[PDB]
């Protein structure tokens, strides 16, 4: 029955000023807590604070007391939060989280937010170098990395999708620069190299760019 | 041998229960209560040897007493004027006397009065606090709850007001009650008794302390959820008293506006304008935190600790919220708990400014509004402060941090009820003796 | 102040198996103590509100045992659908959460396919020469890479990727990047990559020479 929908979300430069949202539903506003979480990429869940809906009374983590401001609005029954002058090592999906409060205490979370990605990253829309890298010289491999593209998404493919063998695409990295990158490989047969073609084929749709890089001439 | 069912009525023996409590209380007044007919007067029987347990935080009266003080507000709102025909656009610029920032209505407004056809260029005095401002020109202005809900003046001589009510449980229950005189409000006591109803309690209604009430026996306790070390509230209970006085020194002049009924906006500031204000005795205050600290750092024993002011919110919770007379007041409380302490009789007097609104969100939770009307005169009020209702702050390393809180109007009611408990009578019991029934 | 350190970092099991996790706390927690199941970037689900008490709409096959500061939870019927992130909670002060453990599909173990690749010429161009390696359908996860440089350590400056555990054999591919400028590339001659897992006898090192 309950839902807590939220929006707000996408690419927010970096140093300034965002606010996202909250909606609640099928429950009484006024007698449940609210928490607003985060999961950085490689970082395990932590707590930023919570809200009162029925009071406003917000409480605030201890490292991030100055940048946080929580508040809400009881007569459409949403939420906020302002996370002002962000770094980069905000980059992190923000849940909206409900807690069983009892008459004297606090516990657990039960019904979790559709959540709000946040990529904090000031730069313009840009498609991808490609640099190929050399074939390893039974089964030898060999790859491509794709350098300095935003935003997602981006599309790899082997020998115009010709080629299938051990090829796989790792999921991007936000490098410190703000702009994305990945490496896809391919494994073949060792005396593959010097007869078989490789072409590297390189997709990125917000820029609309392509480039089919051949890995295969530096079998070296 | 020879041993044989027996069965016994009238025994003492209970089982806790909940259950509907009676209303009783002394003789009405001003033609909070509205309750009829009844005298109490209640005995209490001290019982030897009688351990029973208590919780404060479970108590289901603490509900009751909640239903019914809400239940009676609205039924004493229920025949009073409602005020929607003032929604209209207000005309505002408001620089008549001497200070207008402090209440900026000074406000225009066309009401439609007692034919229909006809309007009248009205205008009356505002605190912008009650006031919104419209989109677009500065200079128009709206009712701050009318687009959210409706709004019903209270009726002015029916002055609600906390007078001391006696709750009595009914035939076949018994209101348990405890005496130690270090009791948190839970746990078990071995020093009980009974009465038919409880003391004259208040409804009394405040936040961030908790006034008029009773004092503890002992030094000031300290009483609090113990599930978890994250809490809700922390509700402290003083020993001794600290007289706390207001006033608003301007004199208001009422007028009335035909919307039979009629309509009682404040006609006109009389007196230069003086914002109002409290005093409280800065000893006391300095040695009562003091006792608290000391007190407080017991549970808490590896940990400095620090009182700061509340964050955020609503007027209710920022500031200290009361009512003395007709009027409500919200005084700012930084300069009192502005203190820290480390871990290891009235010669000054401490002022607090405050400020004081007409449009009142009923105290619990909005969609129904309560418009004050102005009280003329010079007012002057004095009260006891007797607990405060604190909530820390979790999250922060090797420093604690307690700040007012309370908006929560059931706490103020939890505090009071942490004697009581209610048991139903079981006194059917069998037992084994010697028999003969004659066949 | 309280750190649960949920562990091990992944749970190897079989469909239908039971499998069991663990989630150490710090110090005392009382019974306050919660487990969730995570699920692809969706929203967290309760399974377990106390050290033991089920939560509503469970599957019964899931249950949890208090232990004082450690605490468990237990799947009894491993179906597919479980194989996933579970992460648990305590509420008795400021709210932590733990790492998360993986439930992956159980399989016999298989070393890495381990290669470098140098450089590429045309990122030698741009000023940004980063080494590259690879390895390639493993099992289990534990596979670890650290950069060497003429033999001297390299950390913080790479960063690293694990692909999905392919379903064709229920392995892992990983890759790591040594991100580096020409000037810093140019200031050694031979770049290797330390390669270990348990899979592997020993500490494969693929290199190259610079040229
Ligand atoms: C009856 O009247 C009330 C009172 O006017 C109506 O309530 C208003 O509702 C609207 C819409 O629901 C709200 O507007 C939104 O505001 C969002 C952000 O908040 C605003 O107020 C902030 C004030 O906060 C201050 O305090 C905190 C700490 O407590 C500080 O951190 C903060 O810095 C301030 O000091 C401002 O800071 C903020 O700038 C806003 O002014 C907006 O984000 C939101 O945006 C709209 O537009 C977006 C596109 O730009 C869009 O994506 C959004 O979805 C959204 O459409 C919107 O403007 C008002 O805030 C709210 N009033 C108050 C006083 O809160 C109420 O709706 C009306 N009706 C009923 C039935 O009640
Ligand atoms: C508990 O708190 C309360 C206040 O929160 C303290 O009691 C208050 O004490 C002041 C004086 O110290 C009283 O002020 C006078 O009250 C009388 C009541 O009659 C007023 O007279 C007239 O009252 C009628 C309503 O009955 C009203 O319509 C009239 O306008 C009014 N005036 C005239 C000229 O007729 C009088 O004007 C003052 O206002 C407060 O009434 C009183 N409050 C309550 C609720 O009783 C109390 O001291 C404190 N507890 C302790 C132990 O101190
Ligand atoms: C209760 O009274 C205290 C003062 O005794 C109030 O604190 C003061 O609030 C003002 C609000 O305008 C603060 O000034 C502002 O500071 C911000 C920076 O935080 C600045 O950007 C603004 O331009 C403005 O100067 C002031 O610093 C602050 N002082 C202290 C000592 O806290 C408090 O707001 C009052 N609370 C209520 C509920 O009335
Ligand atoms: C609560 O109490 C503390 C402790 O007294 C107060 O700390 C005071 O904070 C103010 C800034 O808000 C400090 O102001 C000083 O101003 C001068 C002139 O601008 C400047 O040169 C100093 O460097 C300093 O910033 C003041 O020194 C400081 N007091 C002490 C004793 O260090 C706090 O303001 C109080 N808060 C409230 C809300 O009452
Ligand atoms: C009350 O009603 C009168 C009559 O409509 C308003 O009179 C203004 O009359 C001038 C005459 O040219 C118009 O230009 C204005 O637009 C009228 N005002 C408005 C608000 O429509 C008068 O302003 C009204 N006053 C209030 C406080 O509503
Ligand atoms: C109540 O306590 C406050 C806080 O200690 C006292 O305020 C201090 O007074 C001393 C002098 O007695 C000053 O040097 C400090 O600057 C004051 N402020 C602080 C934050 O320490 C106040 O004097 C005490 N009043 C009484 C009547 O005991
Ligand atoms: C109050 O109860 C406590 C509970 O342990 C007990 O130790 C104490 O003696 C009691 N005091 C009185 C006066 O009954
Ligand atoms: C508590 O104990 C004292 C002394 O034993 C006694 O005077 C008092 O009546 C007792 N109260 C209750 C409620 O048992």
């Amino acid at each position: 029955q309950v839902r807590l929908a939220q929006y707000g979300g996408g690419v927010k430069r970096l140093g300034a000023t965002m606010t996202l949202s909250c909606v609640a539903s099928g429950y009484t506003f006024n007698d449940y807590y609210i928490h607003w979480v985060r999961q950085a990429p490689g970082q395990g869940f932590e707590l930023l604070g919570y809200i009162d809906p029925a009071n406003g009374r917000p409480d605030y983590a201890g490292a991030l007391r100055e940048r946080l401001s929580f508040y809400r609005d009881k007569s459409m029954e949403t939420l906020y939060m302002d996370l002002r002058s962000l770094r980069y090592d905000d980059t992190a999906m923000y849940y909206c989280v409900r807690n069983v409060g009892t008459a004297g205490s606090l516990l657990h979370y039960d019904h979790w937010g559709s959540g709000s990605p946040v990529i904090v990253s000031s730069a313009s829309t840009k498609g991808p170098s490609v640099f190929p890298l050399a074939p390893s010289s039974g089964t030898a491999a060999l790859g491509c990395l794709v350098k300095d593209y935003f935003p997602e998404p981006v599309t790899v493919s082997w020998n115009s999708g010709a080629l299938t063998s051990g090829v796989h695409t790792f999921p991007a990295v936000l490098q410190s620069s703000g702009l994305y990158s990945l490496s896809s490989v391919v494994t073949v047969p060792s005396s593959s190299l010097g007869t078989q073609t490789y072409i590297c084929n390189v997709n990125h749709k917000p820029s609309n760019t392509k480039v089919d890089k051949r890995v295969e001439p530096k079998s070296c | 041998e020879n041993l044989w069912v027996t069965v016994y009525y009238g025994v003492p023996v209970w089982k806790e229960a909940k259950t509907t409590l009676f209303c009783a209380s002394d003789a009405k007044a001003y033609e909070t209560h509205a309750c009829v007919p009844t005298d109490p007067n209640p005995q209490e029987m001290v019982l030897k040897n009688v351990t029973e347990n208590f919780n404060m935080w479970k108590n289901d009266m603490v509900d009751q007493m909640h239903e019914d003080v809400i239940s009676l507000w609205d039924q004493s709102l229920k025949p009073c004027v409602k005020l929607t025909p003032l929604c209209v656009t207000l005309n505002c610029t408001n620089a008549t006397a001497s200070n207008s920032s402090i209440i900026e209505g000074m406000c225009s407004f066309n009401i439609t009065t007692e034919l229909r056809d006809k309007r009248e260029k009205k205008n009356a005095l505002f605190y912008k606090l009650d006031i919104v401002q419209l989109d677009g020109n500065s200079s128009q202005y709206r009712l701050i709850n009318c687009n959210t809900s409706v709004i019903t003046q209270a009726c002015p001589k029916v002055s609600f007001d906390p007078i001391p009510i006696h709750y009595c449980a009914p035939a076949g229950y018994a209101i348990l009650k405890c005496n130690n005189k270090t009791f948190t409000g839970t746990g078990p006591c071995n020093n009980v008794s009974t009465v038919q109803c409880t003391h004259g309690i208040k409804p009394v209604v405040s936040t961030q302390l908790l006034l008029n009430g009773s004092l503890a026996e002992g030094e000031i306790i300290i009483r609090s959820e113990n599930i978890t070390k994250n809490v809700k509230t922390i509700i402290v209970h003083l020993n001794e008293s600290v007289k706390i006085e207001c006033t608003r020194p301007n004199n208001k002049t009422r007028t009335s506006i035909r919307i039979g009924q009629w309509f009682y906006a404040t006609g006109q500031v009389i007196g230069d304008i003086r914002e109002a204000y409290c005093n409280i005795n800065e000893s006391k205050w300095n040695e009562t935190l003091q006792r608290v600290s000391k007190k407080l750092k017991e549970y808490f024993p590896h940990k400095n600790i620090t009182f700061q002011p509340s964050s955020g919110g609503d007027l209710e919770i920022t500031t200290h919220s009361f009512n003395c007379g007709g009027e409500f007041f919200y005084c700012n409380t930084s300069s009192l708990f502005n203190r820290t302490y480390m871990a290891n009789n009235s010669t000054r007097t401490i002022t607090i400014h405050c400020r004081i609104k007409q449009i009142i969100n009923m105290w619990q939770e909005v969609g129904r509004a309560m418009y004050a009307p102005p009280i003329a005169g010079n007012i002057t009020c004095i009260s006891n402060i007797t607990g405060l209702l604190l909530t820390r702050d979790g999250g922060k390393n090797n420093t604690e941090t307690f700040r007012p809180g309370g908006g929560n109007m059931k706490d103020n009611w939890r505090s009071e009820l942490y004697k009581y408990k209610v048991v139903k009578i079981e006194p059917l019991g069998v037992a084994p003796t010697r028999c003969k029934r004659r066949v | 102040e309280i750190v649960l350190t949920q562990s091990p970092a992944t749970l190897s099991a079989s469909p239908g198996e039971r499998v069991t996790l663990t989630c150490r706390a710090s110090r005392s927690v009382r019974n306050n103590v919660a487990w969730y199941q995570h699920k692809g970037g969706q929203s967290p689900r309760l399974l377990i509100y106390d050290a033991s008490t089920r939560a509503a709409g469970v599957p019964a096959r899931f249950s949890g045992s208090a232990s004082g500061t450690e605490f468990t939870l237990a799947i009894s019927n491993l179906e597919s659908e479980d194989f996933t992130v579970y992460f648990c909670l305590q509420y008795n002060n400021w709210w932590t959460f733990g790492q998360g453990t993986r439930v992956d599909i159980k399989r016999t173990v298989a070393a890495p396919s381990v290669f470098i690749f140098p450089p590429s010429d045309e990122q030698l161009k741009s000023g940004t020469a980063s080494v590259v390696c690879l390895l390639n359908n493993f099992y289990p996860r534990e596979a670890k890479v650290q950069w060497k440089v003429d033999n001297a350590l390299q950390s913080g400056n790479s960063q690293e990727s694990v692909t999905e555990q392919d379903s064709k054999d229920s392995t892992y591919s990983l890759s790591s990047t040594l991100t580096l400028s020409k000037a810093d590339y140019e200031k050694h001659k031979v770049y290797a990559c330390e390669v270990t897992h348990q899979g592997l006898s020993s500490p494969v090192t693929k290199s190259f020479n610079r040229g």
